[PDB]
C-alpha cells in the first residue's frame, strides 16, 4: 500500500499571509505512461462535500482561484495559498490515486 | 512537430472512448494549438476510465 | 455540469441494513468508475465499482458487510451496509473517481 503523510493538522492564519502544506507519499505517484503525478488536493468546509482544488499534482482545477498553487513530483508535494483569505477557512487534504488502495492525507485545518 | 506527437499519443490511447477520441483529434485539427490542453483532457479522463 | 446526488440522512438501530443511492448526470456514466469514501465525524477509501461491467472491488477493511451495485438505466450507484455497528456511523461519499465528489450521506447508528 502507498502511505500518505501530510504536514501539520492545524494552522493559524493572519489574513493575507502565505500558508504552505505538504504531502509526502511512501512511493512515487508519477505514472510513466502520461508523466502525471496521480495526486489531488481537496478543500472541505464543515457540512459540505470536498471540492477539487488541484489535480495531477500541479494543475489547477477550473473555477479555483489562482492563489491555490500545487507543486511537487514523485513523493514530495505541496499546496500553497499565496494570500490566505477569510473564505479559505476549511479543511485541506491530499489524495493519491496511483494504486488501487487509495489513501488520504491526515487533513489540514485552517483557522485564525 | 510537437502537435504531431500529441496526435500520436491521443490516437494511440489504449482505452479511450472512440467518440471522445474523435473529439480530441478533431480539436487538434481545428486548432493545432492548445496541444497541451487536449492531451490534458485525454490524460484526465483516461485516469478515471474503468 | 457533472453532478452527483446521494440519498438523505439515515437513522438506524444496530444490526439493521441501510442502502445509500447516488444518482449521476452530466457525463457518460458507463466509462468512468464510481468510488465510495467513508468520513468518520479522517477519510478512508472504501472501494470502487466498474460502471461498465458492474464488478465491485472492495478495500481490505470493507470486504465483509459492504456491497456495491448499479442501476445503469438510471445512472445510479448503490452502497449497502449490513449488520450496522457504531463504527459505521459516518458520512459516506460517492465520487466520480478523483474528479467530482457526491454531496454525502450521514448515517447514524444508535
Amino acid at each position: 500500500d502507498i502511505q500518505l503523510t501530510q504536514s501539520p493538522s492545524s494552522l493559524a492564519m493572519s489574513g493575507g499571509q502565505k500558508v504552505t502544506m505538504r504531502c509526502k507519499s511512501s512511493q512515487s505517484l508519477l505514472n510513466s505512461r502520461n508523466e502525471r503525478n496521480y495526486l489531488a488536493w481537496y478543500q472541505q468546509k464543515p457540512g459540505q462535500s470536498p471540492k477539487l482544488l488541484v489535480y495531477f499534482a500541479s494543475i489547477r482545477e477550473s473555477g479555483v482561484p489562482d492563489r491555490f498553487i500545487g507543486s511537487g513530483s514523485g513523493t514530495d508535494f505541496t499546496l500553497t495559498i499565496s494570500s490566505v483569505q477569510a473564505e479559505d477557512l476549511a479543511d485541506y487534504f491530499c489524495l493519491q490515486h496511483y494504486n488501487t488502495p487509495w489513501t488520504f492525507g491526515g487533513g489540514t485545518k485552517l483557522e485564525i | 512537430k510537437d502537435q504531431q506527437s500529441a496526435f500520436y499519443e491521443i490516437l494511440n490511447m489504449p482505452n479511450l472512448n472512440e467518440a471522445q477520441r474523435n473529439g480530441f483529434i478533431q480539436s487538434l485539427k481545428d486548432d493545432p494549438s492548445q496541444s497541451t490542453n487536449v492531451l490534458l483532457e485525454a490524460d484526465k479522463w483516461a485516469s478515471l476510465q474503468n | 455540469q457533472i453532478q452527483l446526488v446521494q440519498s438523505g440522512p439515515e437513522l438506524k438501530k444496530p444490526g439493521e441494513t441501510v442502502k445509500i443511492s447516488c444518482k449521476a448526470s452530466g457525463y457518460t456514466f458507463t466509462d468512468y468508475s464510481v468510488h465510495w469514501v467513508k468520513q468518520v465525524p479522517g477519510l478512508k477509501w472504501m472501494g470502487w465499482i466498474n460502471t461498465e461491467t458492474g464488478e465491485p472491488t472492495y478495500a481490505d477493511d470493507f470486504k465483509g458487510r459492504f456491497a456495491f451495485s448499479l442501476e445503469s438505466s438510471a445512472s445510479t450507484a448503490y452502497l449497502e451496509i449490513h449488520n450496522l455497528t457504531n463504527e459505521d456511523t459516518a458520512t459516506y461519499f460517492c465520487a466520480l473517481g478523483w474528479l467530482h465528489w457526491g454531496l454525502g450521506t450521514t448515517l447514524t447508528v444508535s
